[PDB]
């Protein structure tokens, strides 16, 4: 029924736990290193706050061209 | 059903999968609890880790930019969006992802989601007790943190200006949300909110009196020092001493449970009926319809130069809160106020 | 700081304190170990 | 060790299984204690080894070094530290005595003696033996005095002790004719807790305090030998209860006293506690705002005897509840603070005006580092002073620390002693275990109404 | 002035005179228990 | 001064009394619950 | 099944545990949100 | 396997494992 | 043990079959509470006008001085007195000790005293009734917490001004104040103890729901369900047995708590030591021990301050700063 108290005895589970739990940490250590996380997720790096045009809070001050005026007060 | 032949369909093999013992109980409940629950938690889990607030609030609350476990949080979007419902598809966000999340687009899909997870969990719940046959007393309960989250993160916000000022999924968010109703709605001051401290307070207390009783009672049923195992669900006594219990209680505090149907159903209602008024009082909050202020101590103290009440005083309170917190609260607003006109007390 | 001749065990000492949390903690791996008897 | 189904202790009352076992609980209480000096010793090689001697000995989160310097191991006149090397003494001895102390604590625990009465009739003791455990007792208070008398030798013969209220700002100050006055003692010891008095935080000289270590050691010594030679009596008998919890419960709310009272030490004491050492206390940087103000503002020009508040109490200088002239600001409940660099300003009235003008000293007025950072303030994640500071400045005082600290395990220790005296009495009754269930006691007793 | 203060002195030595000679009094015999 | 006052706040009173009268009452009181607890003591 | 110790793979675990806590509180002090 | 214990203790193992190992990589990120 | 005063007073005292249980602790828990229950209600009712602050500036607090119950409160001494032991005997006039703020002593001193009695007197009862001794143990969290607020919190801060006024309004001052000098929402004990309540509100909704659900059937549509058999037959109903089923299929029927002894236990123990910690936050927070400050945490790479949630939480702390005590600051730094 492997109640979950045999099977993190058995060395059948660590044989193939070596590899996926670690790659996957390095996997979510290169998504961070690489910028990915950056670029996927548009928050800006620490040298991307702010712009030589606006040097404070940035404001969306609009709906239906939220889209469009991000894109233009975002960090290119 | 009701002695009939009752030719099977797709529906019968649908509901035997779904109605089976399992790790985990799915049910007809679990084609909406599970993903929708699934998500809310994992677009609150990204949101804290990876989406920005810098666009829509102008601060950071991510754990990619330096903030803490009770410092980042799913931010709502801006208030110039209104009561968008912020769709990947809809008219904000045209389909571009990386711009949805910069848009606070997250802040509204983790609340639809959580809402139908919350609904999905409580017809869980009716499930379970439909096929174990006990009365749907947990969904009844549950009732209460339904209504708590329909009136705090959806009937608030579209009472207001929009989804800004709702709650934002965090832990100083909530901290900022708490500090807001303070300063701008007098919400301590508010009897609806006054019966849900109540209520949550007296659920406390009978949570720690009955199980300190029940634990001082526990009869012998056996001759280990340990009580724990002297206990068997097999028997069919009861493991405490009700009379006993009701009798120290008498003498102790005046007045005991006899019944305990009655003591555990006192423990169902208490917290319920608290969050309930809770959540009407926010809903009157929604509208600004707040018990901000007593006229006749007010016009008082406005004749009076001498008449000062601890409420004057957290009328005081609220003023500044409301006068140092709007600038960098909202935004919009743009409200650049000097220093001069903020209001001061003496050297500080 | 330390004194000259022991200027090079005080990266040693910097981890001394912890010591007795570890204690507390050993002492549930035993009871772990005879698997909470 | 033993499982539950004999001793009928669960893993997480273990140490209940070596209730009746003298050997094995004399081997936990000697790791117990080899722990505790463990403690002393690293935590004190550490302070030093994160030592920086330019600055003073608690803007670097140093509680026990100030300990040591109290004792003047190190001290210069003014309170600068000299030397480094007493304290590197004290941890290395600390920390060799608590590995000896570790050993023997290990070996009694795992293959020392089971049980002490079979072999060891001198060591052996049963709980119920009075006269045992009072022999005990009587060593334990011994052994007590002899420690006492240990800093009331420190005090007088060895050249030690640090006094603030010494001229110049306080030195390293070798203690003749201490106060042994019975009167002034107890004096000491029966009056009020409040504001006006202090019970025990109201020692302002190190005569005193030496006077009062003389009682107390010289008192230690001979109830330990009275316990040696007598018996408790029936009254005590009746009271009490005698068994190894009960003993504990007793032991825990004498303890839990301690340390809500070393907590007030911490906050409010600034003479076993030197502010030079510590920082300042509560009342203190808080009367140094109002100290320098004045001095700030008359310096400037502008009179601080004739100047009133927005109140029209006196921004500088107001008069107390009683006719003494104490510092004007919000700090009029702080204004039984007595400070070194107070007194020979203050005079028999008030805070006499014309010393305030004329004969303020330069080293009082550089003890503003007092009031600049420093009051006790601080955050937990350390920063600067009120909860709404900026991230300027690491530190939170020491005082702030070990009075917060010592207050959470007294409170911690109060409830300990809840619980093991209720359980001790519920164990002499035999309902430890819970109701019989079929004689219980509410049945035979007649219903309210 | 000073007599409400004698008045309540007498009173706190009397309410605390009778927890002490009470707890003094065979308090840990006072017990259903068989012990 | 304008009135009179005990002026007993502070200056370090033993059991905070500033008359023989609050020792003689409270050494009084207890005496008394303690002849009477001592001449009806061992419940007979 | 019952190769390696279910104590010993919850102890190491537990170190796990105890040291990611600890890089995140010691980043708490470094680089970002150090405040400096 | 692959049954629903299997896929629900994945659903939630994976991300979160990923996500700490991000995490970490974010803790040694200096400006 | 029959014909003896102090033997009739000793069995009256211990006595069980009193309406309300006295006992030795009850000789001292009943006359300070009933003073501080008197000193309360007349206090509440016609106190005359009080100076808090030390600045001249009385605060009314009472209701035939102007005020409702939810603004109306006992308010704490002078802080010109400081914690420095006023009572009546200590005042000139009764007028003097009503200004100055004695009544908020006396209350507050017998209320603590009474707490620590009844403490006392439920751990009485239970030795006397054959109990276990730890409901007092529990309720050493609330008076921890009253403790905390009326005489830790006044000692740290060194003025019984700093104590929480008796009455609402008041107490949501104390609240306020707090909040903007101690940052309590940002201290890891408060949170403690408000997932204490919360949880505490959480499972006593479960626990109620679990036993109220759990039945067989013995009360029906009407008062009761009585047609089986009446009043006087041990058959037990109730159910504990389908009950922790249904919990165990609500998640994943592995965290068991079919011990009812266990999870009576955690019901006590879960709100008991939240209740503790935060109770111990704030005496901690009394020697200013604070809450987190991550105002300014978050900087760019040029050196830029993010705004953050955590500073709008500072700007509403230094907000609530300016406004405490508008009149009772002289100089810059607030320290006492
Ligand atoms: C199941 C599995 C097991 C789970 C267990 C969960 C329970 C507990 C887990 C550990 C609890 C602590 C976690 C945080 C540890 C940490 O991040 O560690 C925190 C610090 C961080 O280390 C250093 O801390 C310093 C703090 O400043 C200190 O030093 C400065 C000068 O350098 C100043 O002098 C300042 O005043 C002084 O405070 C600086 O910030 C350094 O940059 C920083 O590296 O380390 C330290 O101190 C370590 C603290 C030592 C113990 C102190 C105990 C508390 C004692 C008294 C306070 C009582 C409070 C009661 C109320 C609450
Ligand atoms: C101050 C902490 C402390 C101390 C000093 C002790 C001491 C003791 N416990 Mg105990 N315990 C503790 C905490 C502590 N405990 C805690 C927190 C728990 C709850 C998890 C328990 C639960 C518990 C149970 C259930 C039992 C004990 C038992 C015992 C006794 C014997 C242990 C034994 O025989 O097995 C042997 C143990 C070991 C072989 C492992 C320990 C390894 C050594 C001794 C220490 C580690 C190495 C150390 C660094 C060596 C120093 C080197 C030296 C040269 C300096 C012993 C006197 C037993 C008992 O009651 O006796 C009847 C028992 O069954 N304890
Ligand atoms: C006359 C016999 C005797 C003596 C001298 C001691 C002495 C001591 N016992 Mg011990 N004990 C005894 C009998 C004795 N015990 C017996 C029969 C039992 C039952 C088995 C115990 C059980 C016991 C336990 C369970 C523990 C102790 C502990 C201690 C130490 C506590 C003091 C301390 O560490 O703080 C600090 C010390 C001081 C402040 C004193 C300063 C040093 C002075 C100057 C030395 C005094 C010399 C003096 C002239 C000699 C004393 C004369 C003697 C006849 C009393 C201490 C050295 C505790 C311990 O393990 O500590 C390591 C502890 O946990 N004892
Ligand atoms: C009397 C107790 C006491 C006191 C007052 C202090 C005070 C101090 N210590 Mg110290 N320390 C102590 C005990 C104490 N320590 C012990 C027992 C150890 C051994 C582990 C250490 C090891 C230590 C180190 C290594 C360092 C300090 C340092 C410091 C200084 C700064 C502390 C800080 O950074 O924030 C304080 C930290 C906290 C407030 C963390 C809170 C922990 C709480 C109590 C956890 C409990 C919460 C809750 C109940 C959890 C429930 C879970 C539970 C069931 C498991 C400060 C003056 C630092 C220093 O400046 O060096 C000189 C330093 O680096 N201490
Ligand atoms: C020097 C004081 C002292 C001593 C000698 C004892 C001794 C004993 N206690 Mg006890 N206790 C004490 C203080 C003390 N206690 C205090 C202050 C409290 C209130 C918190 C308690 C509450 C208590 C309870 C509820 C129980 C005992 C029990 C016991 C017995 C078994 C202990 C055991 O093996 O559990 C194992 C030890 C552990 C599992 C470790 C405890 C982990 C704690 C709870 C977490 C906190 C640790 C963390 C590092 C500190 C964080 C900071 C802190 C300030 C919060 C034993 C004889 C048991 C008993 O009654 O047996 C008869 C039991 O049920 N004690
Ligand atoms: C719980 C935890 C407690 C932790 C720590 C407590 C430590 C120490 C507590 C005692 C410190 C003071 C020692 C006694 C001093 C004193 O009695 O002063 C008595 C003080 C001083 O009295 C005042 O003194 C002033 C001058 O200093 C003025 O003269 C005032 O007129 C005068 O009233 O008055 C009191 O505080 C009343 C005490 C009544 C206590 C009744 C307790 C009853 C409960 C149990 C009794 C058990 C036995
Ligand atoms: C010295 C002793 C110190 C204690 C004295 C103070 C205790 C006061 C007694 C509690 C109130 C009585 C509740 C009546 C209601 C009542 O008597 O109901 C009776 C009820 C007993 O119920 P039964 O077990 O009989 O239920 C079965 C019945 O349905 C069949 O008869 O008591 C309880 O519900 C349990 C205790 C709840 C008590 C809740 C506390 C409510 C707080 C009240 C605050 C008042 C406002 C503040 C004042 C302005
Ligand atoms: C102003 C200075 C402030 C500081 C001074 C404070 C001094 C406090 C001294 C109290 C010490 C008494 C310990 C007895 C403890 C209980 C013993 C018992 O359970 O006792 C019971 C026990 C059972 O056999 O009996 C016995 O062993 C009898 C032994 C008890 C001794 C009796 C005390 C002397 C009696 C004097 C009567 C006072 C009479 C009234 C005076 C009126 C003045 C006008
Ligand atoms: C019984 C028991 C127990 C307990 C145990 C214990 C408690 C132990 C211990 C012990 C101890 C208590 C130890 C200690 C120690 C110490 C040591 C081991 C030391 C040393 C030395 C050295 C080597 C040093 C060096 C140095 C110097 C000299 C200076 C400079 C620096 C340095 C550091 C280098 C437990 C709980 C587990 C469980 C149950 C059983
Ligand atoms: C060193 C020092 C000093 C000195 C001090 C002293 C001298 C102290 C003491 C003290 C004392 C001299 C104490 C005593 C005590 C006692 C106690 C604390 C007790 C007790 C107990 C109890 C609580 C009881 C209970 C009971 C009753 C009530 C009756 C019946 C029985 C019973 C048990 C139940 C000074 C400050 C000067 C200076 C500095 C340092
Ligand atoms: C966003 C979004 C989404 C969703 C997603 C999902 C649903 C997922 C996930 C996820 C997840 C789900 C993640 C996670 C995370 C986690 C974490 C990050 C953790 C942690 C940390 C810590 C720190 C811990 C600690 C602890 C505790 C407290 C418990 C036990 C012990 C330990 C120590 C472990 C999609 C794509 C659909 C699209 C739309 C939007
Ligand atoms: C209380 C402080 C005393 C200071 C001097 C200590 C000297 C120690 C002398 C011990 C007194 C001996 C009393 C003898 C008691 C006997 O065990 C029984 N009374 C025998 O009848
Ligand atoms: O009196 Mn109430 O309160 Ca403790 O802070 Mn400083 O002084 Mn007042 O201020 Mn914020
Ligand atoms: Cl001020
Ligand atoms: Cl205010
Ligand atoms: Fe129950
Ligand atoms: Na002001």
């Amino acid at each position: 029924e492997r109640p979950f108290s045999d099977i993190l005895t058995s060395i059948r589970y660590w044989v193939i736990h070596s590899i996926t739990v670690p790659s996957l940490f390095i996997a979510g250590w290169l998504f961070v290193s690489t910028g990915l996380a950056y670029d996927v997720f548009g928050s800006p790096r620490p040298n991307e706050y702010f712009t030589e045009d606006r040097q404070d809070a940035p404001l969306i001050t609009d709906r239906f061209n939220a889209l469009e005026q991000v894109k233009k007060l975002s960090a290119q | 059903i009701g002695t009939y032949q009752e030719k099977r369909t797709w529906f019968d093999d649908a509901d035997d999968w779904l109605r089976q013992d399992r790790f985990v109980f799915v049910g007809w409940s679990g084609l909406l609890l599970l993903p929708c629950a699934y998500f809310a938690v994992g677009g609150w889990l990204t949101g804290c880790t990876f989406v920005t607030s810098w666009y829509t609030h102008g601060l950071a609350s991510s754990y990619i930019e330096g903030c803490n476990f009770l410092t980042a949080a799913v931010s709502t979007p801006a208030n110039s969006l209104g009561h968008s419902l912020l769709f990947v598809w809809g008219p904000e966000a045209q389909g571009d992802l990386t711009r949805w999340f910069q848009l606070g687009g997250l802040w509204a899909f983790v609340a639809l989601h959580g809402a139908f997870g919350l609904i999905g969990f409580m017809l869980r719940q009716f499930e379970i007790a439909r096929s174990v046959n006990l009365r749907p007393y947990n969904a009844i309960a549950f009732s209460a943190p339904i209504a708590v989250f329909v009136s705090v993160f959806l009937i608030y916000p579209l009472g207001q200006s929009g989804w800004f000022f709702a709650p934002s999924f965090g832990v100083a968010s909530i901290f900022r949300f708490i500090l807001f109703f303070q300063g701008f709605h007098n919400w301590t001051l508010n009897p609806f909110h006054m019966m849900g401290v109540a209520g949550v307070l007296g659920a406390a207390l009978l949570c720690a009196i009955h199980g300190a009783t029940v634990e001082n009672t526990l009869f012998e049923d056996g001759d280990g020092a340990n009580t724990f195992r002297a206990f068997n669900p097999t028997q069919a006594e009861e493991t405490y001493s009700m009379v006993t219990a009701n009798r120290f209680w008498s003498q102790i505090f005046g007045v005991a449970f006899s019944n305990k149907r009655w003591l555990h159903f006192f423990m169902l209602f208490v917290p319920v009926t608290g969050l309930w008024m809770s959540a009407l009082g926010v809903v009157g909050l929604a509208l600004n319809l707040r018990a901000y202020d007593f006229v006749s101590q007010e016009i008082r103290a406005a004749e009076d130069p001498e008449f000062e009440t601890f409420y004057t005083k957290n009328i005081l309170l609220n003023e500044g809160i409301r006068a140092w917190m709007a600038a960098q609260d909202q935004p919009h607003e743009k409200l650049t106020l000097p220093e001069e006109v903020l209001p001061r007390g003496n050297a500080l | 700081k330390l004194p000259e001749a022991y200027a090079p065990f005080s990266p040693i000492v910097d981890v001394l304190p912890i010591i007795p949390v570890l204690f507390i903690l050993l002492a549930f791996v035993w009871q772990a170990s005879v698997s909470f008897r | 060790g033993r499982d539950q189904e004999t001793t009928g202790f669960a893993w997480w009352a273990g140490n209940a299984r070596l209730i009746n076992l003298s050997g094995k609980l004399l081997g936990a209480h000697v790791a117990h204690a080899g722990l505790i000096v463990f403690w002393a010793g690293a935590m004190n090689l550490f302070e030093v080894s994160h030592f920086v001697p330019e600055k003073p000995m608690y803007e670097q989160g140093l509680i026990l070094l100030p300990h040591i310097a109290t004792l003047g191991y190190g001290v210069g006149p003014g309170g600068e530290v000299l030397d480094t090397f007493p304290y590197f003494v004290s941890g290395v001895l600390h920390l060799i005595s608590s590995a000896v102390l570790g050993f023997g604590g290990v070996y009694h625990s795992l293959i020392g003696p089971e049980t002490l009465e079979e072999s060891y009739p001198f060591f052996g003791y049963v709980w119920k033996d009075k006269n045992k455990m009072t022999n005990i007792l009587g060593y334990h208070l011994i052994i007590l005095g002899c420690g006492a008398w240990l800093l009331v030798l420190k005090a007088l013969y060895f050249g030690g002790v640090y006094d603030t209220w010494a001229p110049g700002g306080g030195d390293v100050r070798i203690i003749s004719n201490p106060t042994t006055n019975a009167a002034i003692i107890f004096g000491y010891i029966v009056k009020s807790p409040f504001g006006g008095d202090g019970w025990i935080v109201s020692v302002d000289n190190l005569e005193d305090i030496i006077g009062g270590h003389i009682w107390i050691g010289t008192l230690c010594i001979l109830g330990g030998i009275w316990h040696i030679y007598t018996t408790p009596w029936p009254w005590a008998r009746r009271a009490f209860v005698w068994s190894g919890e009960a003993y504990l419960s007793y032991s825990l709310a004498a303890v839990s006293l301690m340390g809500f009272t070393a907590c007030c030490f911490a906050w409010f004491n600034n003479t076993a506690y030197p502010s030079e050492f510590y920082g300042p206390t509560g009342p203190e940087a808080s009367q140094a705002q109002a100290f320098t103000f004045l001095v700030r503002d008359q310096r400037l020009g502008a009179n601080v005897a004739s100047a009133q508040g927005p109140t029209g109490l006196g921004k500088y200088l107001m008069r107390s509840p009683t006719g003494e002239i104490i510092f004007g600001g919000e700090t009029m409940r702080f204004w039984d603070f007595r400070g070194p660099w107070v007194e020979p300003l203050r005079g028999p009235s008030g805070l006499d005006l014309v010393k305030l003008k004329n004969d303020i000293q330069p080293w009082q007025e550089r003890r503003a580092a007092e009031y600049m950072t420093h009051a006790p303030l601080g955050s937990l994640n350390s920063v600067g002073g009120v909860a709404t500071e900026i991230n300027a400045v690491n530190f939170v005082s020491p005082r702030s620390w070990l009075a917060t600290s010592h207050f959470c395990l007294g409170f911690f220790f109060f409830v300990g002693h809840l619980w093991h005296a209720g359980r001790a009495r519920a164990a002499a009754a035999g309902f430890e275990k819970g109701i019989d269930r079929v004689d219980e006691p509410v049945l035979s007793m007649r219903p309210l109404d | 002035m000073l007599t409400l203060k004698i008045f309540v002195y007498t009173v706190v030595t009397f309410f605390v005179g009778l927890f002490i000679f009470g707890f003094l009094s065979n308090d840990p015999s006072r017990n259903p228990g068989k012990g | 001064l304008v009135d009179d006052r005990m002026n007993g706040d502070g200056t370090g009173l033993p059991f905070g009394v500033n008359d023989g009268i609050l020792g003689w009452v409270i050494a009084g009181t207890l005496g008394t619950i303690w002849a009477i607890y001592f001449v009806s003591q061992k419940d007979l | 099944i019952g190769r390696i110790p279910l104590w010993l793979v919850g102890t190491v675990v537990g170190l796990l545990a105890i040291g990611l806590l600890a890089i995140f509180f010691y980043g708490s002090y470094v680089g970002l949100g150090s405040s400096l | 396997i692959f049954t629903v214990r299997w896929l629900a203790i994945h659903a939630i193992a994976v991300p979160t494992i990923f996500f700490l190992g991000a995490i970490t990589a974010m803790q040694f990120i200096q400006r | 043990e029959n014909t003896s005063l102090w033997a009739r007073f000793c069995e009256w005292i211990t006595s069980t079959e009193n309406r309300l249980y006295i006992g030795w602790f009850g000789v001292i828990m009943i006359p300070t509470l009933l003073t501080a229950i008197s000193v309360y209600i007349i206090a509440f009712i016609a106190a005359p006008p009080v100076d808090i602050d030390g600045i001249r500036e009385p605060v009314s607090g009472s209701l035939l001085y102007g005020n409702n119950i939810i603004t109306g409160a006992v308010v704490p001494t002078s802080n010109a007195i400081g914690l420095h032991f006023y009572p009546i005997w200590e005042a000139a006039s009764l007028d003097e000790w009503l200004y100055n703020g004695g009544p908020y002593q006396l209350v507050v001193c017998h209320f603590f005293l009474g707490v620590c009695c009844y403490m006392g007197r439920e751990w009485e009862l239970s030795y006397r009734l054959g109990m276990r001794p730890w409901i007092a143990v529990a309720y050493s969290a609330p008076v921890a917490a009253a403790t905390a607020v009326f005489i830790i919190y006044p000692i740290g801060q060194g003025s019984f001004s700093d104590g929480m006024p008796l009455g609402i309004s008041g107490t949501f001052n104390f609240m306020i104040v707090f909040q903007a000098e101690h940052n309590i929402l940002m201290h890891p004990f408060h949170m403690f103890g408000v997932a204490g309540v919360f949880g505490g509100s959480l499972f006593s909704a479960m626990h109620g729901s679990l036993v109220t659900s759990s039945l067989i059937r013995e009360t029906t549509e009407n008062e009761s369900a009585n047609a089986g058999y009446k009043f006087g037959q041990e058959e037990e109903t109730y159910n504990i047995v389908a009950a922790h089923g249904y919990f165990g299929r609500l998640i994943f029927q592995y965290a068991s708590f079919n011990n009812s002894r266990s999870l009576h236990f955690f019901l006590a123990v879960w709100p008991v030591v939240c209740i503790w910690l935060t109770a111990l936050g704030i005496s901690t927070m009394a020697f200013n021990l604070n809450g987190f400050n991550f105002n300014q945490s978050v900087v760019d790479s040029n050196g830029r301050v993010l705004n953050t949630w955590a500073d709008i939480i500072n700007r509403a702390n230094l907000g609530m700063e300016v406004m405490h005590e508008r009149n009772a600051h002289n100089f810059p730094l607030d320290l006492a």
